[PDB]
């Protein structure tokens, strides 16, 4: 199992907020640990994707792009899984200091999302979601956002994603599997925009709530996030 | 920028 070895081999550890568990929670507090935790993973997330079977086939432009645009659904699946094998789905691990109870997803302003976010954490033990099958899926999940006009290099990037899809059902091998699975992938997206509209609108009042985000996910949320939020850049759904 | 630190 060449691909799947691959994926494990690649697969970030664990990534710390460096989140001030004594002060209380504070909004201001909560998201500049988020904003903060948002680089660090960014951060793991190009080293393992620089490291993914066909990545470097992409023009780096479109790498660079795919990158940024599916980085919020990348973040959410994996946090997802996280909340599930580490606590079996009761709070949101974002990470192993930054672990979000209801209070503090009242404090955060994003109730609803977190509240999304904790179901999708559900359905990776309902769905009874293999190790495997979560991986495969995440890799996808990279490949699932692109500009409504094509990317620099379009048959490279349909090339890739047919086959991740394909080793996606090398790994089922039941039809079944693929429709709860490709379902479980869309859902994905929703929670990303909501969240994707959220980060915006707090960037852009953040000065006056006094939150802070570090320079390069400033430069990310002013200048790819509202080519998504203006439908420039949109999820490839499987469904609907 | 983020150009600029990933193809550093
Ligand atoms: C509010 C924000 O800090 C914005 S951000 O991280 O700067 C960010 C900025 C731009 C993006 F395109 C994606 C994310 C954020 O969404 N942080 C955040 C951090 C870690 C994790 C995790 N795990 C997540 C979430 F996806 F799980 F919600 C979200």
């Amino acid at each position: 199992p060449i691909f799947l070895n691959v994926l494990e081999a690649i697969e970030p550890g664990v990534v710390c907020a460096g989140h001030d568990n004594n002060q209380p929670d504070s909004f201001a507090a909560l998201l500049s640990s988020l904003n903060e935790l948002g680089e660090r993973q960014l951060v793991h997330v190009v080293k393992w994707a620089k490291a993914l079977p066909g990545f470097r086939n992409l023009h780096v432009d479109d790498q660079m792009a795919v990158i940024q645009y599916s980085l919020m659904g990348l973040m959410v699946f994996a946090m997802g899984w996280r909340s599930f094998t580490n606590v079996n789905s009761a709070m949101l691990y974002f990470a192993p200091d930054l672990v979000f109870n209801e209070y503090r997803m009242h404090k955060s302003r994003m109730y609803s999302q977190c509240v999304r976010m904790r179901h999708l954490s559900q359905e990776f033990g309902w769905l009874q979601i293999t190790p495997q099958e979560f991986l495969c899926m995440k890799a996808l999940l990279l490949f699932s956002i692109i500009p409504v006009d094509g990317l620099k290099n379009q048959k490279f990037f349909d090339e890739l994603r047919m086959n991740y899809i394909k080793e996606l059902d090398r790994i089922i091998a039941c039809s079944r599997r693929f429709y709860q699975l490709t379902k479980l992938l869309d859902s994905v997206q929703p929670i990303a925009r909501e969240l994707h509209q959220f980060t915006f609108d707090l960037l852009i009042k953040s000065h006056m709530v006094s939150v802070d985000f570090p320079e390069m996910m400033a430069e990310i949320i002013s200048v790819q996030v509202p080519k998504i939020l203006s439908g420039k850049v949109k999820p490839i759904y499987f469904h609907t | 920028s983020f150009r600029d630190w990933y193809t550093s």
